[PDB]
């Protein structure tokens, strides 16, 4: 599938990201490439992570937990399940604290100017959030109307099974085809979503959603293919 | 607040020996993250406290292998394995689990050296002082063990008892000796109004009082 992924959002300028799985560990820096080629397509791969920096000669761990990678053929995305984090803010201790957030959404972006000029495409894939990679994403794009819409199903948390309301395809800053819209729960707005189109023939979609729940804003990683 | 109880105000130890100083918290200092937020410091007189132990057991950089720390969660112990003269001071335990950060009362580490004799020195008032109007006859009874000593002053033979100050040293960090200074202060004329001045040191090591004098 996608053979490499450049880590950008996932590891900032003066950080090192230590990934470990099945006894092996490798360290990455910003701009470094992740060998997604070795990973299974259409599944979440999990690694132990430690995000680190160096302060006046000593190595400091900022956060640790589980690093997740979802691989498709022309797109892939990463996410972080924090388990422990530095509370540099108040009690300067490493505190047990769980948060889930998307890292990088990468791949071969489809140009807005090189999209199919017509026809209707259906994408099927995964929606994954905190402790739950079992969600199903269904998304439809009408290339004549240049509009897309979809839905998220099969997530354990009921408020995360939402509609991805109809939205226009637009060019982003790099003229990549992107769809940014509203998230609905039982037909009422409860958040926002964004999906990029990937592959030379718009084979795939990948992106994320942010849903407001009674427990706060929750992030959902999204990836589907024709 | 969390209270640090350092029961013993002092703790006797002989050189080459093993010492233990105990601390006690009013709450388990072990965090849910597994780390026990306890410090140990040493403060020598006229100096800032120096760090010895962090995270209850870890030895701060540049601290001799001699030192170590252990603890339960509410009971902590600082341990010096082979006690040197330079360990003499006050040991404070500190918690930094929650605000406010609180310290233990302190535990003075007293060294038990073998009885030593003073080296009494007498000095007449400074040529500089006399022109300023005064006269301070100073006496130094240095490097003696133990602290129990008494000094007398003889002016031409008659006992001098009023206008004399005695300053005592903290146990010496090189030989675990004690020292003190006696200072008989008079006016320019009052001092020149007499000829012989002497120092009478009385210590356990000598039944026969220790004397040091000068004549003009």
């Amino acid at each position: 599938g996608l053979q490499s992924l450049t880590l950008d959002q996932s590891v900032r300028k003066n950080e090192k990201l230590k990934l470990a799985a099945q006894g092996a560990e490798k360290t990455y820096g910003n701009g470094d490439s992740l060998n997604t080629g070795k990973l299974k397509n259409d599944k979440v791969s999990r690694f132990d992570f430690i995000r680190q920096i160096e302060v006046d000669g000593q190595l400091i761990t900022l956060e640790s937990g589980e690093f997740q990678v979802y691989k498709q053929s022309h797109s892939a995305l990463t996410a972080f399940q924090t388990e422990q984090i530095q509370d540099s803010e108040h009690s300067g201790k490493m505190v047990a604290k769980r948060q889930f957030r998307i890292g990088d959404i990468a791949g071969e972006h489809t140009s807005f100017d090189k999209l199919p000029e017509g026809g209707r495409a259906t994408y099927r894939g995964t929606a994954f959030g905190s402790d739950d990679a079992g969600g199903k994403l269904t998304y439809t794009i009408d290339f004549a109307a240049k509009q897309g819409n979809g839905k998220i199903e099969h997530l354990k948390s009921p408020e995360l099974n939402v509609d991805l309301a109809a939205a226009d395809i637009k060019p982003d800053g790099k003229r990549h085809a992107v769809i940014s819209g509203s998230v609905l729960y039982n037909q009422a707005e409860k958040g926002s979503y964004s999906l990029g189109i990937f592959g030379g023939k718009a084979q795939e979609v990948a992106g994320s959603a942010e849903v407001k729940t009674v427990n706060g804003i929750r992030h959902i990683g999204l990836a589907a293919k024709q | 607040d969390i209270v640090m109880t350092q029961a013993a105000p002092s703790v006797p130890v002989t050189p080459g020996e093993s010492v233990s100083i105990s601390c006690r918290s009013s709450k388990s200092l072990l965090h849910s993250n597994g780390n026990t937020y306890l410090f140990w410091f040493l403060q020598r007189p006229g100096q800032s406290p120096q760090l010895l132990i962090y995270r209850m057991s870890n030895l701060a950089s540049g601290v001799p292998d001699r030192f170590s720390g252990s603890g339960s969660g509410t009971s902590f112990t600082l341990r010096i394995s082979r006690v040197e003269a330079e360990d003499v001071g006050v040991y404070y335990c500190m918690q930094h689990l929650e605000y406010p950060y609180t310290f233990g009362g302190g535990t003075k580490l007293e060294i038990k050296r073998a009885d030593a004799a003073p080296t009494v020195s007498i000095f007449p008032p400074s040529s500089e002082q006399l022109t300023s109007g005064g006269a301070s006859v100073v006496c130094f009874l240095n490097n003696f063990y133990p602290k129990d000593i008494n000094v007398k002053w003889k002016i031409d033979g008659s006992e001098r008892q009023n206008g004399v100050l005695n300053s005592w040293t903290d146990q010496d960090s090189k030989d675990s000796t004690y020292s003190m200074s006696s200072t008989l202060t008079l006016t320019k004329d009052e001092y020149e109004r007499h000829n012989s001045y002497t120092c009478e040191a009385t210590h356990k090591t000598s039944t026969s009082p220790i004397v040091k004098s000068f004549n003009r």
